[PDB]
C-alpha cells in the first residue's frame, strides 16, 4: 500500500542492502532485494535479550527481484538501543549483519492538510499543514518547503522548517506568479535518524499584482 | 502489605519525600510488594530519590529484594543511571554479581546503558568483569567509547565470544567505531578471528563501507584475501556494495583480483552484474596485472 | 619522590589519565608528595577525575593522606564536590570523620559548600551530624535548605550554640532564610533562645526588616518584648531602621509602645530623633492607648 | 578619595545601617555611622576558620556623625561565599550583627574613555567606553546608558547594556538636537549582586538634520 512507495524509494538509495525503516516508531520492517540464486534465516537480539528469529515473508518484484522483508513485533519496538540483526542463508553462510537503532530509521508519511494564503503585503505567502497522521513526537519532526513555478521555472526555493513548526512564512517572491507548495517531513536530530517522507499533496496559489 | 504498605508503594513512585515520611511513622510495612513483586526501594532507585532510599535502607529495607523478572534495586539503579542510590545500596551491600532471569548483571545494564561512574563504582567493588551476556558485546555495539576502555583497564576479555562466533572487535568494526577498534586492537584483540560463518573484521568493515577501519586493521595484519563460508574474499564483498575506496586500498595491500568465489565469480564479475564503471575500470586494469 | 613520582604530581593534577598510566607503568610512587604534602590522590580528588582515582587506589595510595593543612582526600572531594572519588574513597576506609587543623570534618565542608549527595553518602557511613565546627551553623547560614532538611531528619541539633551563643535559628532568622525558620521551628528550634547579646531571633528578624519572618516566630510563641542587653524590645529596633509594616505587626501581637531602653528612650523618641513621619503617626497613636 | 564618593552614595541608601562594600573584588571595607552616644568592636567569621577581629578606624563626618570603618585583609577577601560579621559595643551590647557575600556587594567605579559616533542614518548614534578600570570580571560587568537633552528636556532614553558589552547604538532620536550621554556600571546577576556606579563622565553630539 503506502508501503510500497516508501520500499522503492529505499531501493533507489542503496540496491542489494538491507534496509530497515520504521513509519510510525510502533514498528519495523526490514527488507532487502535479490536476483536469481524464504531460503535465508532472519534473527535478532536486542539491548541485554537472547537471540530470537523472525518470519520471513518472500515477494516477487522488478526485474526477476525476489523480496524477503521481516516485520519484527510491538513488543521489540522499543526505541535508543542498539538492535543487532543477521540475514543468514539456509546454507550457514553470512548475507548480512548489521546494528542500527530503531530510532535512526524513521521514514514518516507525508505531511496533509496543504492551506497556503497570501500575506497583507506583495511577495509573501503563509503556508500551513499538519504533521504526518497518527503520529507521535510531532515535537521532532522537522519539514521542508518547496515552492516551484511553472513554465519550467522548477524548484525555485527549498525552506526548511525548524522542529515541531508546521508554519511557513515564504517571501522574496515574484507579484503575479502562480507558484505551487510541496512540503516533506523527517525527524530531527540527534534523537532520531532517517529519510525525509515522499512529498506532500500540493496547493498552488496566485501571487498579487507587483 | 498492609494498607498503609501500598500507599507507601504510591509514594515512593511519586517521589514524595514527605508523604514517604508520613507513612512509614505509620507503621508502613517497608517491603510491601506490588504487582511486580516491586518494592519500594525499587521504585525508589527507579526515580531516583536519595531522602526516600535513605528512610527505607535506614529502616531494614532488603537491599536485594527480587522483583519477578529477577531484578534487583542494584540492577534498577544501574540500569537508570542514578550514581548515588548506587553507592548508597553498594555500601549496604548490594549483590554486585547477581543476576536477573536474562542472565543480566548490574555491570551488565550499567555498560549497555553508558553509565560509566556506575560501571566504575561497580568495578571498584568487584564486579565480575567477564560474566554471562558480556559487557564488553554490547559496549562494543552500542559505541561507548571511554566505557571500553575502562572494561580493558580492569581486564575485560578482548576477544571473548557470543553465540554467533562474535568478537568485540566484529562488532566495532561492523558498527563504524574506528578508535573503538583502535583501542580493542592494541590491547591485543584478533584482527583475524572468524566467526562461526568466517568471517574476520576486515569482512565486516570492507561490507559496511568502513574506510579507514579496513586500514587500521590491514596495518595490524589482517588478512586481505581471508575468505568467508561463501569463498568471498574482503574484494568480493567491497564489490557487491561498490565501494571505490576500498577497492583501492584493498589493492594497496594485495588483494587477489581474480580470487573465484563458490560461484566462480571475481569481483570483476559482479562489477559487470551490477553495471559499475568505476569499479569495472579499476578491477579491469588490476585483472589484466 | 622518584623523578618519576613528581611528573605524576604533575599529571594527576592536569588530568591526564593516559599519562598517569603511562608514569605508574614506569614504577612511580603513588605516594610522593609535593611542596604542600598534598599526594596525586589529594590531586586527582581536587580535578575530580575518577579513573586516575581508580589508579591510585588499586595501587595502594593512601586514603587518608594529610597534607599540611590536616586536609584528607576526602575533605577535598567533599569541598569540591566530586560524589563519585567521595564514594571510591569511603568504599575504600576513608575517614568519615577526620578534622583538619581547624577543627573540620568533610560533613563540615559538604554542609558549607552545599553539596547534598555528599552530604547524604557521609552521613550513610555514619558521620557525626553534631561534630565541632557544627554543620547545622554553616548550612543555616548559607541558606542550603535542603541539606537544613537532611540535617534535621539525620539527628543535628536545633539549638547548638557557637562561641557567640549564636543558634542556628539565630543564623536562618538574621539572613531572611523564611523556609529554614520554619522548618528549624517545627523541630523544636528555642524561639526565644538568647544569645550573649540577649538577642532571640525575633530580634534579628525585627531588625534586618524580615515581616513574614516576624510573623513566624510570634505564631510560635517569641517573646514580642523581650529585651536585650541595651533594653531594647524588637519595636525599638524596628523603629530605628525605619521599618512601618514590622511596627504594626509588632503591634498586633501586643507589643510595649513605651518601653524603655537603657537610654531611657521610647519608640517614639527614636521616630522623632530620625524625623520618621510614618512611625512617628502610629506609634503616637498607640502611645496614647 | 573616590571612596568618599562611594560612600556618600549609600549612606543617603541606609543610614545608621550598616554598609559593606567592595571596589574590585580584591577588598572589602564596611562603615557605619552614628550620632552623639573605636569604642566598638569588629569581628568577622570566614567560612570555616575562626572568629576573627578587625581594627576599627574612627573619623568624624556631617553634622555630628562619626563614621567607623574596617578594612578588612586581602587574604580574607576570597568570594561566593557567607560572611559573618558583629559590630559589639565596648559594654558587649550589640550593635549590628550581619550576613553577607563579599561578591553581592560590588560597588564599581564609573566607566571611562566615552566616544561617541554618528550614524550613516540619521537619528542613530553609536556609543563605546571602557569598563572600570583594573577591575576582572568585565564580563559580568553590566552598563546603563543615559541620554539627556539640554533646555529641560531632562533624561529622556535610560538604556540597559548587555554583560560584557562596552558598545551601545541609540536610535528613535530627534534630528538637529544636541543630546548628552552618560552611562554607569553594575555586576550582573545572579553571581554577583550590588549598586550603579556613578556616573561616566558625559560627552555631547550633536545629531545630524532631520
Amino acid at each position: 500500500p503506502k508501503f510500497e512507495s516508501k520500499a522503492a524509494l529505499l531501493a533507489a538509495r542503496g540496491p542489494e542492502e538491507l534496509l530497515c525503516f520504521t513509519e510510525r516508531l510502533e514498528d519495523l520492517v526490514c527488507f532487502w532485494e535479490e536476483a536469481a540464486s524464504g531460503q535465508y534465516s532472519f534473527s535478532y537480539q536486542l539491548e541485554d535479550e537472547p537471540w530470537k528469529l523472525c518470519r520471513l515473508h518472500q515477494a516477487p518484484t522488478a526485474r526477476g527481484a525476489v523480496r524477503f522483508w521481516c516485520s519484527l513485533p510491538t513488543a521489540d519496538t522499543s526505541s535508543f538501543v542498539p538492535l543487532e540483526l543477521r540475514v543468514t542463508a539456509a546454507s550457514g553462510a553470512p548475507r548480512y549483519h548489521r546494528v542500527i537503532h530503531i530510532n535512526e530509521v524513521v521514514l514518516l508519511d507525508a505531511p496533509v492538510g496543504l492551506v497556503a494564503r497570501l500575506a497583507d503585503e506583495s511577495g509573501h505567502v503563509v503556508l500551513r499543514w499538519l504533521p504526518p497522521p497518527e503520529t507521535p513526537m510531532t515535537s521532532h519532526i522537522r519539514y521542508e518547503v518547496d515552492v516551484s513555478a511553472g513554465q519550467g521555472a522548477g524548484s525555485v526555493q527549498r525552506v526548511e522548517i525548524l522542529e515541531g513548526r508546521t508554519e511557513c512564512v515564504l517571501s522574496n517572491l515574484r507579484g503575479r506568479t502562480r507558484y505551487t507548495f510541496a512540503v516533506r517531513a523527517r525527524m530531527a536530530e540527534p534523537s532520531f535518524g532517517g529519510f525525509w517522507s515522499a512529498w506532500s499533496e500540493p496547493v498552488s496559489l496566485l501571487t498579487p499584482s507587483d | 502489605g498492609s494498607d498503609l504498605g501500598k500507599k507507601l508503594l504510591e509514594a515512593a513512585r511519586a517521589g514524595q519525600k514527605d508523604e514517604v515520611k508520613i507513612l512509614m511513622e505509620n507503621g508502613a510495612d517497608v517491603n510491601a510488594v506490588d504487582a511486580a513483586g516491586g518494592t519500594p526501594l525499587h521504585e525508589a532507585a527507579r526515580a531516583g530519590h536519595a531522602k526516600i532510599v535513605l528512610l527505607l535502607l535506614e529502616q531494614g529495607a532488603d537491599v536485594n529484594a527480587v522483583d519477578a523478572a529477577g531484578g534487583t534495586p542494584l540492577h534498577e539503579a544501574a540500569r537508570a543511571g542514578h550514581a548515588v542510590i548506587v553507592a548508597l545500596l553498594l555500601m549496604h551491600g548490594a549483590d554486585v554479581n547477581a543476576v536477573d532471569a536474562a542472565g543480566g548483571t548490574p555491570l551488565h545494564e550499567a555498560a549497555r546503558a553508558g553509565h560509566e561512574e556506575i560501571v566504575i563504582l561497580l568495578l571498584a567493588m568487584g564486579a565480575d568483569v567477564n560474566a554471562v551476556g558480556t559487557p564488553l558485546h554490547k559496549a562494543a555495539r552500542a559505541g561507548h567509547l571511554e566505557i571500553v576502555k575502562v572494561l580493558l583497564d580492569h581486564g575485560a576479555d578482548v576477544n571473548a565470544t557470543d553465540i554467533w562466533d562474535a568478537t568485540p572487535l566484529h562488532l566495532a568494526a561492523l558498527i563504524g567505531h574506528l578508535e573503538i577498534v583502535e583501542v580493542l586492537l592494541k590491547n591485543g584483540a584478533d584482527v583475524n578471528a572468524s566467526d562461526i560463518t568466517g568471517t574476520t573484521p576486515l569482512h565486516l568493515a570492507a561490507t559496511m563501507g568502513h574506510l579507514e577501519i579496513v586500514e587500521v586493521l590491514l596495518k595490524y595484519g589482517a588478512d586481505v584475501n581471508a575468505y568467508d563460508l561463501n569463498g568471498a574474499t574482503p574484494l568480493h564483498l567491497a564489490a557487491r556494495m561498490g565501494h571505490v575506496e576500498i577497492v583501492e586500498v584493498l589493492l594497496k595491500y594485495g588483494a587477489d583480483v581474480n580470487a573465484q568465489d563458490k560461484f566462480g565469480k571475481t569481483a570483476f564479475d559482479i562489477s559487470i552484474d551490477n553495471g559499475n564503471e568505476d569499479l569495472a575500470e579499476i578491477l579491469q586494469a588490476a585483472a589484466l596485472e
